[PDB]
RNA sequence: GCAGAGGUUCUAGCUACACCCUCUAUAAAAAACUAAGGACCACACGA
DNA sequence: CTCTGAATCTCTTCCTCGTGTGGTCAGGACG
DNA sequence: CGTCCGAAGAGATTCAGAG
C-alpha cells in the first residue's frame, strides 16, 4: 500500500508514508538505547517527546500546529491526509470509480440520425468492443487462439468489420457529458458506425445534454451484462425520456433551425404567385410547390381530411374545404392522423410547435411522438435550407425618429441641469430626473425601432398596397423564437440603455450608439463594465 | 493484506481523539485540553494517586 | 513616400484621425527592466550595484576585519543562442566580483590595516536575456511575466458592513512595508484602537505608545485636547473659546463680565455663536454641574505630602474637584471631548490598556510574538527595536516612502526606510481624524496604488536574498578564521547565492513556459501582467470586486483582453501605449492643450494625476490648427464622462486604440461587437496553429505590420544594402559603403531557422521573401516567419463565406467546409514532435546503443542504421523501432502507438570521455563539414569584400591593376599603392592578413573544438539520443475552426464542392455558417467584415482581370489610384505617380488576389463608405447575392449574404482528442484505469454520473461499472473470460479500494471489520 | 505438469486467476489455452 | 452575584471533467 | 555491502453585569 517504486533513473525513492515512518522508527530505537544506557532523566524525556512528536506527525501530521516537511518544503501526507478531503480513499477511488470500456472525442451534429441512435467512430467503436470481436471471431472460427485474433484485430482486415458490424447491433452505450447535473445528463444510444473522428449527437437531445457545438466533449460507455443492454434499453434510451422529472414538461423541444423553418414555412403574404387555386390536397400542394407555379406562403383554398378521435379508440374523418396558405398544407403531411388541423394553421413559432409535440404526446401514444419529432426536425432543417435565412446590414433597419428623440432627450437634460443650477432641484432630484427622462426616451426609441421592423413590409394586393407582416431576417428570426429575444434586437438597432457602473450606479449619460453604428470608446469602456461583472459572477456562480 | 505492529519503548496519545472537536480524553477526565496537552509533551506534573 | 517593403503591397488604409506617436516597441517592458538589472550603474541605484553595495560592508564584529566590494563585470556566454537551445544548457554569464579583503591590526579600530587583498571572485551565474525577451533556463524558452502587487505603504481603510452585524464602521490601517512586518491599526466596535502586528492577536494600540517611551501626559496631550480650570471664587471660572462651543448644547448659562449670552440649558444657535465671537470673552461663568462628568487631563499630586491626589486620564468627581481645590491646584487641566467631532476614543483604549511603562509594554510584546519564552528585559528590548525600527529588518522603499509622505500629506518625497515614532504617531492621528468624520479611505483597487514589479525587480530581490545568505556565512567565517591567511575567494562560495538565482528563473510561479503557438502569442505572453505569485492573490481569496474593472484602467490595462475561467480579471494585458513610471505606477501619454490648440507636445501621465486635470475624447474633430470646431468637447474629468467647453479642457487623448491591449486591436470592427464576444475572441487569436502557406488578411486593422516585426518571427536586415546571394535556407546581404564599418567588414550573413521544434509542438519555418539585387533598407523585413506573410500578421486564411442554414448541418455553431478547403490543403499545419532514449550506466556494466537487440526481425532492424540509429527520412509508424538501447542481462525506444511521420533530424548528445558512435561520428562529421564550410565560406565572402577592398583601392593611385592582380591581390605589400587615407587601412589589413588567416585557422580550431567536447550531462547517464518527428495534420470533422469576431464552432462535414451552393457566376462558396448566431451573440462585426472583404476580393478580381488580358500600365495605374482614394478624406492619400512602370507592375501581381484595406479599431470605415467600395467594383450594393443550390439546382429565394471572412484554424484538433481502451494497466489502488490519454487510461465515473445513474432504475450498471470494471481482481478476468466465451454475466466480487481504505483506517488505531 | 520432467508456439508462459499435452530421467513429437511499474507540486487552456 | 446575551477564539470548506506542459524529494561518509 | 548517520459560517469558547 506504500509503494515506494518510482524506478525513474533508478532513484526507487516516492514515499512520504515510509519516511514518516522511519522517523518513527528511529526515534524509537533512540529512545530505547538511552534507556537502557541509563541517559539524564532530561535527555530521556526530550527522546520520549521526540518520539511522541514522531506518532503525531504519523497519525494526523499538521493537527498540532507544526508540519513535518522538506520536499521543497511542503508538508508531508500522513495516513489521515489519505482519508479525508477530495483527494483520499474516500472520494476520489470509491465513489468516483475510474471505469474501464470508456472513450471521449468531441460532437457533431449529424442531423440524418434518428432520434434512438448516435454517431460513433470506427476508430473507437474497434477498441470499445474488441473482447465482443475477439469472441465472435474465435466462435465463427475465423481465428484460433486469442492471439491470432489479436492479429486479425490490429491488421483491421475486411473480416474484422462486417464482424463489428454484428456486434453493434442493438448494443447501447451511454454517451455522457462532464457536468451531468440531472439525471438526463447520462442517456443511452443504439451506435451508428461513421468514418469521422467525433460522435455524433441527434440535433433535438442538444439540449437535454445542456449540448454544444462549440467543440464540447462527450463521454462514450460501453454496457456490457445482458441486464446492462437491457435496462439501457427499457430505462435509459433516449426515447423513454421525453418528460422531465422536475416538471411535467417536454424536455425534446425544437431549438433554432427546426422552427425557423417551420416559421417560414407557415406563413402567409398578401400577394404571391398561386392565390386563390382550389388544391385538391396536401399531395397537390407539394406537387405545385415543388414544380414552382406556387410559393411556400400563398393563401389557398385546400380540401383536408382531419381525423378525430372523439369517439372511443374509433378515428372519424372530417373531409372539408379549409382556407390555408400551401405551406401549411405541405406541413399536414407530417402531422399525424389523430391531431386535429387548427395546430398547423397558426404562424407556429417555438411555443406552438412545444404545444403541437405536447398534444400529439397527449391525444396519441409515445410510439408516434417520436416519429412526430423526427419528422418535424427534418422538415424544418429543409425547408430552413430552402429558405436561405440571412443576415445582412441592410436588415438591421434604424429608427429614422432617433435623432429627434435623442436631441429632445438631451434638451431636457440641459433643461433640468438648468434648473439645478438655479438650485429649485438637489443634486439627487436632478440626478433622478436625468435617469427618468433618458429611460423615457429610449422606451420611446425602442417603440420606435419596433413599428419601423414588425410591420414595415407594404405588398401591392392586386391594387391598393397592403400592410403586412414583415419578411426581414431579423424579424423572422426574433418573432419565431429561433434565437434572440426583443431586447438583443434592441440593442442592435436602437439605443443601448443606461449601462451601470461597477458599484450599482446607473450612470447619467447612457450608451445613445447601437450596435449598428458606431460605438464610441468611453461607451465601450463602460459596457465593459457590465461585461467583466457578468462574466465573473457567472465563474463563481459554477462552483457554488 | 498482511500488517506489522512497532513496539513503542513509551506510550504515546492518539491525537485523534486528544485533540478533536470535543477532546475526548479531556471530556473523560474532566480536565482542560490545556493541562492535559502540557501535562502529554513532557512540560507539567499531574500527580496521579495523591 | 513609402520603403520598398511598402512598395509591393501597400494596404488601403480607411482611418480618418492623424496620428502624433507611433506604437511604441511592444516588448520594452520586459528589455528596459533587465537592462536596469546589468548596466553598470555608477550612482549605485537600481540593478546589480546597488544590491552589492546594500549588503557589503563586511566587518567582522571587533574582528579588526573588513571586506569592500570595488566592483563587478559580467562575463561572456559560453554558449550562444543556437548553441544553448540545441545543447540544452542556460544562456548564462558568469558573474566576476572584485573584492577587498583588508587586515586591520590586532583591535586597532583607529589604526590602519596591515596589507589589501584586492582580487576577484566567480560568483554564481547569472542567466541572460536573449534580444527579443525570453530566457533559455534549460534549452527551452521561459518568459517572465510581470506581477501586479499592492504599493508599499500606508492605506486607510473602512471595512464596514459584516463586522458587528449592526453597521458600525471599523476603520482600520495597514502600513505595508516592503520588506518587513505588516503594521495594522484596527478600530474596536467599542471605539477602542488596537494595534495588530504582522496580523497576530489584537493588543491595545496604546502599548505600541508606550513602548515609544512616552508617559500617559505625552499621550493625553498628543492625541487629545485641553480645557484649563482655574481656581477662583467665582464658582471656578475656566476660559472658554466660540469655537470650541459650536456643534454642541451649552448646559450653562453662558456668561462673562457681568453679560450673559446663553442661558442654562439653551442649545447655541449659529446666532448665538457668531454674537459669542463678536464678544471675544476668554473667561466665561460656570457652575460645578459642568465640570462633574469631565475627564482630567494630566495627574495632580498634592502640594501638603506629594502623593497624587488624582490619576491622569480620571474622572474628577465632585469629591476629587474639592479635594484638589483645598489642595491648592490652581490649574485644572480637562481634556476636551467633542462627542460629535473629537470622540474619547485614545482614553477608553488608555482603560483598556493593561501596561504602566515601557518595561510593561515590552514584556507583552515579546510575550504575544514569542508564546512560551521567558520575557527577558534585554530580548524584548532587541526584538522589539528590530522590528519596528531596524535596517536589516524593516525597509520602506523609495516608492514606500514616497506613498507614505503623500498620504500622510507630508512635504518632503526621500526620507528613509525605517518607521519612526513621528509617523506612528501620524497615522494614528489620520485614522483617528478619519474615524472623527474628516477625510475618507484609499480605494485599494486603484491603479494608483497598484504598482508593476518586472523582471528586474524580482531579480533583484532574489540575489539580494542570497547576497545576505552569503553574508551571514562569510560573517561567521571571518572573526574565528585566521587573519592574513585566506583569499577573498576562500570564504565566498558560489553554490547559496547560484541557487536563489537559479530557482528563481528555472522553477516559479512566474517563471512561466512560454507558448509560441503565434507571432502575437508570444508577444502577449511577454507583456501580460499577474496579480497571482509571491505577495499576490491567490485564485480562492481574490474577490469580485478586484476582478472588476476600474475606471483607471483607461489606457493602462486592457478592459477586453482577460482569460476567461477561474482567474478572470487576475491576469490582464498591458494596452498598446502604456509604459511603466519610474517609481513602477502605469503611465499613459496625452496631449497637452495651452489654451484652445492641442500642442503635439505628449506628456505621459501618471494614474493619480489623471484625477484633477479634464481630459478630453481622440473623437474630436479638429480645424488643421489645433481648435475643436465643436464649442462643447466631451470629456472625462474625475471617473465621470461629461461635457465641457474648449477653454477648460487641458489634455486630450493621442490616438483612438490606446485603451485596447495588442490582440484587442487586431480585431476589424471591434467597434461594433459585445465586450463579451470581443473578449472570447481576442483570447482565441492566440491558439492560431500557423498554417502551411501564409495568407495575408484581406481586411485588417493596421497592427499587423507590428505584432510581426516587434516579436521576433521574422529577420529584420540590421545593415541596408543590395542582397548577394539568397538561398532557402541562408541570406548574404553586402552593406551599402556609408553603413560599412572601415576594416573588417562587407557582408552581413543572415542564417534562417529551418524546421524547428516550437514549446507547443508546431513548425518554425523562415522563408525568404527577397530576391538578388532587391535593395534591402534598415528596417526591412528580409525573411517571414510562422504566421507572416511579407512581413504582415497572417494567422489564417480567408475563405468565401456564405450565411444561411444548410439542411441543419450547421447547427448551434457548426460550420460547413467544402472540400476545396481540404483539396488546396489551405490548413494542413505540420506538428513537430521530439521523441528521446537515455543510455545510463547500469548494475552489471552500462547499456550500448547497438543495433544488436535480441529476439526482433530483419524488418525491425531494416530502419536501425549499423550504428543502431533510425535514417534521417524513413516514414515511421506506431510500433517500429527508432533506437538500438542494449542493456544488461532490449529496452530500444518505439514510437508509440499512434504517432506517425516522417525524421526530419537526429541528434546524439554524449558525454566526455565517452567514445562517440560511428552514426554519432557521422552527424559531428558532417557538422564539422559544414561548420569548417562555413568558416570557409566567410572567409571567401569576408576575401570578396577585403580583396575587393584591396582593389577599389588598388586601382585607385596610378598603379596598374593588371600588374597588382598578376601577384597575389591579397598580398600585394610588393607593389607599392599610393598611400592615402584608406591605403593606410588597406596596408594594415594586408599586415593582419599575413597574420589573420594563422588567428582565423586557431578560431576553426576553436570552433570545431566546442562541437567536438562531448557536452556536460546528467550523472549517470552515457550518452542520449533524441528522434523528431514530423506528421502533416489536415482538416478533420471535429476541428475547431473560430473567427477574429468571436464565432466559433467545429466542422461538421467536409462537403463535395458539387454539393456546396454556387452564385450565378459559378464559383462554389467553402463555408456555410449559421446566421442565427448573430442576433443573440451580438457580434455585428463579423457582417460588415464580411461585406468589407467581399469588396476588396472584388477589387482584386477586377484588377486580376486587368492583368489577365495584356493591358497598357496606364490603364493598372488609373484603375489603382481610383481605388486608393475612394475619398472620405482617409489618412493615406497614396500617389502613383512617384512610382516606377515596373514598381506599379509588382504591385498589380500582388494585389491580384484581393487588395488588403485598414481599418483602425474605433476609427473605422463607415456603411457608406463599404457602399462605395462595393460600388467601385461590380458587386451588388447591398452585398448579397442570388445563392443557387448544388443538389436540386434551384434557386434560393431570399438572397443570402457571400463575402470573405478570415477564418483561423485553432490548435484543439480531434486527433488528440479521441481516446479508446478496453484494458490497460493498473495503479497501485489496482483500479485497472490510471487515466489520460498518453498511458491508456477510462474516462472518470464521477460521483455525479453516480447519482444520475442512481436517479433512473439503474442497479447492475452502476455494480458492473464499480466492480467487475474497474477494480476486482478476481472479477475483471471472469468477466473477460466470460465476454469471450458468449455469456454476458458477471461475478460481483468487492472492490479492491474498500479493502485499501479498510487497512488505512486499520493503521490508524481504529478496528473496522466486516461483520456478518 | 496424472506425480516428476520437458514442451511447440503467438513477449513471458506448472498460478496471474491460470491451462493443456506428451513422456519415464531428459529432452523432443503436437494442436487448444492469458494480459505486468505510475509518488507529489506549480503553470496554461477548453466546454 | 452568577450565568443573559454578547463577544472571542480557533476550525472546516470552497464544481467537474478533460487537454497538457515544466519541476519533483529523504541522508554522505564509514568501519 | 550494508550500516550508520477571503469569506462565511460553525463550533468551540470565554466574559459578563443586572435585576
Ligand atoms: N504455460 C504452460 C506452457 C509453457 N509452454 C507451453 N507449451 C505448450 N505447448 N503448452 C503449454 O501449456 C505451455
Ligand atoms: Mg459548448
Amino acid at each position: 500500500l506504500r509503494p515506494l517504486v518510482p524506478l525513474d533513473g533508478g532513484r526507487f525513492a516516492t514515499s512520504d508514508l515510509n519516511d514518516l515512518y522511519r522517523r518513527v522508527i528511529n526515534r524509537n530505537n533512540r529512545l530505547k538505547r538511552l534507556l537502557d544506557l541509563a541517559a539524564p532523566d532530561i535527555i530521556v524525556r526530550n527522546e520520549k517527546r521526540m518520539l511522541q512528536e514522531a506518532v503525531d506527525a504519523l497519525l494526523d501530521n499538521g493537527r498540532r500546529g507544526r508540519a513535518i516537511t522538506g520536499s521543497n518544503k511542503r508538508p508531508l501526507k500522513s495516513l489521515a491526509d489519505m482519508i479525508k478531503g477530495k483527494q483520499g480513499r474516500f472520494r476520489q477511488n470509491l465513489l468516483g470509480k475510474r471505469v474501464d470500456y470508456s472513450g471521449r472525442s468531441v460532437i457533431t451534429v449529424g442531423p440524418y440520425l434518428r432520434l434512438h441512435q448516435c454517431g460513433l467512430p470506427k476508430k473507437m467503436a474497434l477498441e470499445l468492443f474488441k473482447p465482443f470481436i475477439y469472441g465472435k471471431l474465435e466462435l465463427r472460427g475465423l481465428a484460433t487462439t486469442i492471439k491470432a485474433a489479436k492479429k486479425m484485430v490490429e491488421r483491421e482486415e475486411a473480416v474484422v468489420w462486417d464482424i463489428l458490424d454484428e456486434v453493434i447491433r442493438e448494443h447501447p452505450v451511454l454517451l455522457n457529458r462532464a457536468p451531468t447535473l440531472h439525471r438526463l445528463g447520462i442517456q443511452a444510444f443504439e451506435p451508428v458506425l461513421i468514418e469521422g473522428k467525433a460522435i455524433q449527437l441527434h440535433p433535438l437531445v442538444c439540449a437535454a445534454y445542456n449540448a454544444d457545438f462549440d467543440g464540447d466533449q462527450m463521454a462514450v460507455h460501453v454496457p456490457l451484462t445482458l441486464e446492462a443492454q437491457l435496462e439501457a434499453r427499457a430505462l435509459m434510451m433516449s426515447t423513454n425520456n421525453i418528460l422531465s422529472p422536475a416538471n411535467g414538461e417536454p424536455i425534446i423541444v425544437p431549438s433554432q433551425d427546426v422552427v425557423l423553418g417551420l416559421y417560414y414555412m407557415t406563413r402567409d403574404c398578401v400577394n404571391a404567385k398561386g392565390e386563390g387555386m382550389v388544391l385538391t390536397g396536401p399531395k397537390e400542394a407539394e406537387r405545385l410547390y415543388r414544380s414552382g407555379l406556387a410559393s411556400l406562403h400563398a393563401r389557398v383554398k385546400v380540401r383536408i381530411t382531419e381525423y378525430e378521435k372523439d369517439a372511443n379508440g374509433e378515428l372519424v374523418a372530417k373531409t372539408s374545404l379549409k382556407d390555408t396558405t400551401v405551406g401549411r398544407a405541405i406541413l399536414w403531411m407530417i402531422v399525424p392522423k389523430g391531431l386535429p388541423y387548427s395546430i398547423v394553421n397558426q404562424a407556429l413559432g417555438k411555443k406552438a410547435i412545444s404545444k403541437m409535440l405536447n398534444t400529439c404526446y397527449r391525444i396519441l401514444g409515445l410510439k408516434p411522438t417520436v416519429i412526430f419529432a423526427d419528422q418535424i426536425m427534418y422538415t424544418g432543417f429543409a425547408y430552413a435550407a430552402r429558405s436561405g435565412a440571412s443576415v445582412g446590414i441592410d436588415d438591421m433597419v434604424i429608427p429614422e425618429k432617433k435623432h429627434e428623440i435623442i436631441s429632445e432627450a438631451e434638451a431636457e437634460v440641459a433643461e433640468i441641469q438648468e434648473q439645478f443650477q438655479s438650485g429649485l432641484v438637489t443634486a439627487g432630484e436632478r440626478y433622478n430626473k436625468v435617469i427618468d427622462i433618458w429611460a423615457a426616451a429610449n422606451d420611446r426609441v425602442s417603440k420606435a425601432m419596433m413599428d419601423n421592423l414588425q410591420t414595415e413590409t407594404v405588398i401591392n394586393r392586386d391594387g391598393q398596397e397592403e400592410k403586412q407582416v414583415s419578411f426581414n431576417s431579423i424579424y423572422m428570426m426574433a418573432d419565431s423564437g429561433a434565437r434572440g429575444s426583443a431586447a438583443q434586437i434592441r440593442q442592435l438597432a436602437g439605443m443601448r440603455g443606461l449601462m451601470a457602473k461597477p458599484d450599482g450606479s446607473i450612470i447619467e449619460t447612457p450608451i445613445t450608439a447601437n450596435f449598428r453604428e458606431g460605438l464610441n470608446v468611453l461607451q465601450y469602456f463602460i459596457s465593459t463594465h457590465g461585461a467583466r461583472k457578468g462574466l465573473a459572477d457567472t465563474a463563481l456562480k459554477t462552483a457554488n | 493484506e498482511r500488517m506489522g505492529h512497532i513496539e513503542l519503548a513509551s506510550p504515546t496519545a492518539h491525537i485523534w481523539f486528544l485533540k478533536s472537536l470535543p477532546s475526548r480524553i479531556g471530556l473523560l477526565l474532566d480536565m482542560p485540553l490545556r493541562d492535559i496537552e502540557r501535562v502529554l509533551y513532557f512540560e507539567s506534573y499531574v500527580v496521579i494517586e495523591g | 513616400v513609402y520603403s520598398y517593403t511598402e512598395k509591393k503591397r501597400i494596404r488601403k488604409d480607411f482611418g480618418k484621425r492623424p496620428q502624433v506617436l507611433d506604437v511604441p516597441y511592444l516588448l520594452s517592458i520586459q528589455l528596459d527592466s533587465f537592462q536596469k538589472f546589468i548596466e553598470q550603474d555608477p550612482e549605485g541605484q537600481y540593478g546589480l550595484e546597488a544590491a552589492f553595495r546594500s549588503v557589503f560592508p563586511i566587518q567582522s564584529y571587533s574582528g579588526n576585519s573588513e571586506l569592500q566590494y570595488v566592483s563587478y563585470r559580467l562575463g561572456e556566454p559560453v554558449f550562444d543562442v543556437q548553441e544553448c537551445q540545441i545543447r540544452g544548457v542556460t544562456y548564462s554569464a558568469p558573474l566576476r566580483v572584485k573584492l577587498r579583503l583588508v587586515i586591520y591590526e590586532r583591535e586597532a579600530p583607529e589604526g590602519t590595516v596591515k596589507d589589501i587583498k584586492e582580487q576577484e571572485v566567480y560568483m554564481g551565474e547569472i542567466p541572460l536575456m536573449t534580444d527579443n525577451g525570453t530566457f533559455v533556463i534549460n534549452g527551452t524558452e521561459r518568459v517572465i511575466v510581470s506581477q501586479l502587487h499592492r504599493s508599499p505603504g500606508v492605506f486607510f481603510d473602512s471595512d464596514k458592513g459584516k463586522t458587528h452585524s449592526s453597521g458600525k464602521v471599523l476603520y482600520n490601517a495597514r502600513i505595508i512595508p516592503y520588506r518587513g512586518s505588516w503594521l495594522d491599526f484596527e478600530f474596536d466596535p467599542k471605539d477602542n484602537l488596537f494595534v495588530r502586528i504582522d496580523r497576530r492577536r489584537k493588543l491595545p494600540a496604546t502599548i505600541i505608545l508606550r513602548a515609544l517611551n512616552y508617559t500617559t501626559e505625552q499621550i493625553l496631550d498628543l492625541f487629545f485636547e485641553k480645557v484649563i480650570f482655574e481656581i477662583r471664587d467665582n464658582k471656578l471660572q475656566m476660559e472658554l473659546v466660540p469655537e470650541r462651543l459650536r456643534g454642541e448644547t451649552a448646559s450653562f448659562d453662558i456668561e462673562a463680565n457681568g453679560k450673559v449670552y446663553v442661558e442654562k440649558g439653551r442649545r447655541i444657535t449659529a446666532r448665538h455663536i457668531r454674537q459669542l465671537e463678536k464678544d471675544d470673552v476668554k473667561l466665561i461663568e460656570v457652575p460645578v454641574e459642568y465640570i462633574a462628568g469631565k475627564v482630567v487631563a494630566k495627574d495632580y499630586i498634592d502640594e501638603s505630602t506629594g502623593e497624587l491626589i488624582c490619576a491622569a486620564n480620571m474622572e474628577l468627581s465632585l469629591d476629587l474637584l474639592a479635594k484638589l481645590s483645598q489642595s491648592g491646584h490652581k490649574r485644572i487641566e480637562t481634556l476636551f471631548t467633542n462627542d460629535l467631532d473629537h470622540g474619547p476614543y485614545i482614553s477608553e483604549t488608555l482603560r483598556v490598556d493593561p501596561t504602566n511603562d515601557r518595561l510593561s509594554a515590552l514584556v507583552e510584546i515579546y510575550r504575544m510574538m514569542r508564546p512560551g519564552e521567558p520575557p527577558t528585559r534585554e530580548a524584548a528590548e532587541s526584538l522589539f527595536e528590530n522590528l519596528f525600527f531596524s535596517e536589516d529588518r524593516y525597509d520602506l522603499s523609495a516608492v514606500g516612502r514616497m506613498k507614505f509622505n503623500r498620504s500622510l500629506l507630508r512635504e518632503e518625497i526621500e526620507g528613509s526606510g525605517i518607521l519612526s515614532k513621528d509617523d506612528i504617531i501620524d497615522v494614528m492621528k489620520k485614522l483617528i481624524d478619519i474615524r472623527n468624520g474628516k477625510g475618507e479611505v484609499d480605494d485599494i483597487d486603484h491603479l494608483g496604488n497598484r504598482r508593476i514589479r518586472s523582471v528586474g525587480e524580482m531579480a533583484e530581490n532574489q540575489f539580494r536574498v542570497g547576497l545576505v545568505r552569503v553574508e551571514r556565512a562569510v560573517k561567521e567565517r571571518l572573526s574565528l578564521g585566521d587573519l592574513d591567511t585566506l583569499m577573498p575567494q576562500d570564504m565566498i562560495n558560489a553554490k547559496p547565492i547560484s541557487a536563489a538565482v537559479k530557482e528563481f528563473f528555472g522553477s516559479s510561479q512566474l517563471s512561466q513556459f512560454m507558448d509560441q503557438n503565434n507571432p502575437l502569442s508570444e508577444i502577449t505572453h511577454k507583456r501580460r501582467i499577474s496579480a497571482l505569485g509571491p505577495g499576490g492573490l491567490t485564485r480562492e481569496r481574490a474577490g469580485f470586486e478586484v476582478r472588476d474593472v476600474h475606471p483607471t484602467h483607461y489606457g493602462r490595462v486592457c478592459p477586453i483582453e482577460t482569460p476567461e475561467g477561474p482567474n478572470i480579471g487576475l491576469i490582464n494585458s498591458l494596452s498598446v501605449y502604456a509604459q511603466t513610471n519610474e517609481y513602477g505606477f502605469l503611465e499613459t501619454p496625452y496631449r497637452k492643450v495651452t489654451d484652445g490648440v492641442v500642442t503635439d507636445e505628449i506628456h505621459y501621465l501618471s494614474a493619480i494625476e489623471e484625477g484633477n486635470y479634464v481630459i478630453a475624447q481622440a473623437n474630436s474633430n479638429l480645424d488643421e490648427e489645433g481648435h475643436f470646431v465643436e464649442d462643447l468637447v466631451t470629456c472625462r474629468s474625475k471617473g465621470e464622462s461629461s461635457l465641457f467647453s474648449r477653454d477648460q479642457v487641458d489634455y486630450m487623448d493621442v490616438s483612438t486604440q490606446q485603451v485596447v491591449s495588442v490582440g484587442a486591436s487586431l480585431i476589424p470592427f471591434l467597434e461594433h461587437d459585445d465586450a463579451n464576444r470581443a473578449l472570447m475572441g481576442a483570447n482565441m487569436q492566440r491558439q492560431a496553429v500557423p498554417t502551411l502557406r501564409a495568407d495575408k488578411p484581406l481586411v485588417g486593422t493596421g497592427m499587423e505590420r507590428a505584432v510581426a516585426v516587434d516579436s521576433g518571427v521574422t529577420a529584420v536586415a540590421k545593415r541596408g544594402g543590395v542582397v548577394q546571394y539568397v538561398d532557402a535556407s541562408r541570406i548574404v546581404i553586402k552593406v551599402n559603403e556609408d553603413e560599412m564599418y572601415p576594416g573588417e567588414a562587407g557582408i552581413d550573413i543572415y542564417n534562417l531557422t529551418k524546421y524547428t521544434r516550437s514549446n507547443q509542438n508546431t513548425c518554425i519555418n523562415q522563408m525568404p521573401c527577397v530576391s538578388l539585387g532587391e535593395p534591402v533598407e534598415r528596417g526591412d523585413v528580409l525573411a517571414d516567419g510562422p504566421s507572416t506573410d511579407l512581413g504582415e500578421l497572417a494567422l489564417g486564411q480567408n475563405m468565401r463565406v456564405a450565411f444561411m442554414p444548410w439542411n441543419g448541418y450547421n447547427f448551434e455553431d457548426s460550420i460547413l467546409v467544402s472540400e476545396r478547403v481540404v483539396q488546396e490543403d489551405r490548413f494542413t499545419t505540420i506538428h513537430i514532435q521530439e521523441l528521446a532514449c537515455v543510455s545510463r550506466d547500469t548494475k552489471l556494466g552500462p547499456e550500448e546503443i547497438t543495433a544488436d537487440i535480441p529476439n526482433v526481425g530483419e524488418a525491425a532492424l531494416s530502419k536501425l542504421d549499423e550504428s543502431g540509429i533510425v535514417y534521417i527520412g524513413a516514414e515511421v509508424t506506431g510500433g517500429d523501432i527508432l533506437v538500438g538501447k542494449v542493456t544488461p542481462k532490449d529496452s530500444s525506444l518505439r514510437v508509440p502507438n499512434g504517432v506517425s511521420g516522417t525524421v526530419i533530424d537526429v541528434q546524439v548528445f554524449t558525454r566526455d570521455g565517452v567514445e562517440k558512435d560511428k552514426r554519432a561520428l557521422e552527424i559531428e562529421e558532417m557538422q564539422l563539414k559544414q561548420a569548417k564550410k562555413d568558416l570557409s565560406e566567410e572567409l571567401q565572402i569576408l576575401e570578396a569584400g577585403l580583396f575587393s577592398r584591396i582593389r577599389a583601392v588598388l586601382v585607385a593611385g596610378g598603379v596598374e591593376a593588371e600588374k597588382l592582380d598578376k601577384l597575389p591581390r591579397d598580398r600585394w605589400l610588393e607593389l607599392g599603392l599610393t598611400d592615402e587615407e584608406k591605403q593606410n587601412q588597406l596596408e594594415q589589413l594586408a599586415e593582419q592578413y599575413d597574420e589573420l588567416k594563422h588567428e582565423f585557422e586557431k578560431k576553426l580550431e576553436a570552433k570545431r573544438r566546442k562541437i567536438t567536447q562531448g557536452d556536460d550531462l546528467a550523472p549517470g547517464v552515457l550518452k542520449i539520443v533524441k528522434v523528431y518527428l514530423a506528421v502533416k495534420r489536415r482538416i478533420q470533422p471535429g476541428d475547431k475552426m473560430a473567427g477574429r469576431h468571436g464565432n466559433k464552432g467545429v466542422i461538421s462535414k467536409i462537403n463535395p464542392i458539387e454539393d456546396m451552393p454556387y452564385d450565378e457566376n459559378g464559383t462554389p462558396v467553402d463555408i456555410v455558417l449559421n446566421p442565427l448566431g448573430v442576433p443573440s451573440r451580438m457580434n455585428i462585426g463579423q457582417i460588415l467584415e464580411t461585406h468589407l472583404g467581399m469588396a476588396a476580393k472584388g477589387i482584386g478580381d477586377k484588377i486580376n482581370a486587368m492583368l489577365k488580358q495584356q493591358q497598357e500600365v496606364a490603364k493598372l495605374r488609373e484603375f489603382i489610384q481610383r481605388a486608393y482614394d475612394l475619398g472620405a478624406d482617409v489618412r493615406q492619400k497614396v500617389d502613383l505617380s512617384t512610382f516606377s512602370d515596373e514598381e506599379v507592375m509588382r504591385l498589380a501581381e500582388n494585389l491580384r488576389k484581393g487588395m488588403p484595406i485598414a481599418t483602425p479599431v474605433f476609427d473605422g470605415a463607415k456603411e457608406a463608405e463599404i457602399k462605395e467600395l462595393l460600388k467601385l467594383g461590380d458587386l451588388p450594393t447591398s452585398g448579397q447575392i442570388r445563392l443557387y443550390d448544388g443538389r436540386t439546382g434551384e434557386q434560393f429565394e431570399r438572397p443570402v449574404t457571400v463575402g470573405y471572412m478570415y477564418m483561423l484554424k485553432l490548435n484543439h484538433l480531434v486527433d488528440d482528442k479521441m481516446h479508446a481502451r478496453s484494458t490497460g494497466s493498473y495503479s497501485l489502488v489496482t483500479q485497472q484505469p490510471l487515466g489520460g490519454k498518453a498511458q491508456f487510461g477510462g474516462q472518470r465515473f464521477g460521483e455525479m454520473e453516480v447519482w444520475a445513474l442512481e436517479a433512473y432504475g439503474a442497479a447492475y450498471t452502476l455494480q458492473e461499472m464499480l466492480t467487475v470494471k474497474s477494480d476486482d481482481v478476481n472479477g475483471r478476468t471472469k468477466m473477460y473470460k466470460n465476454i469471450v466465451d458468449g455469456n454476458h454475466q458477471m461475478e460481483p466480487g468487492m472492490p479492491e479500494s474498500f479493502n485499501v481504505l479498510l487497512k488505512e483506517i486499520r493503521s490508524l488505531g481504529i478496528n473496522i471489520e466486516l461483520e456478518d
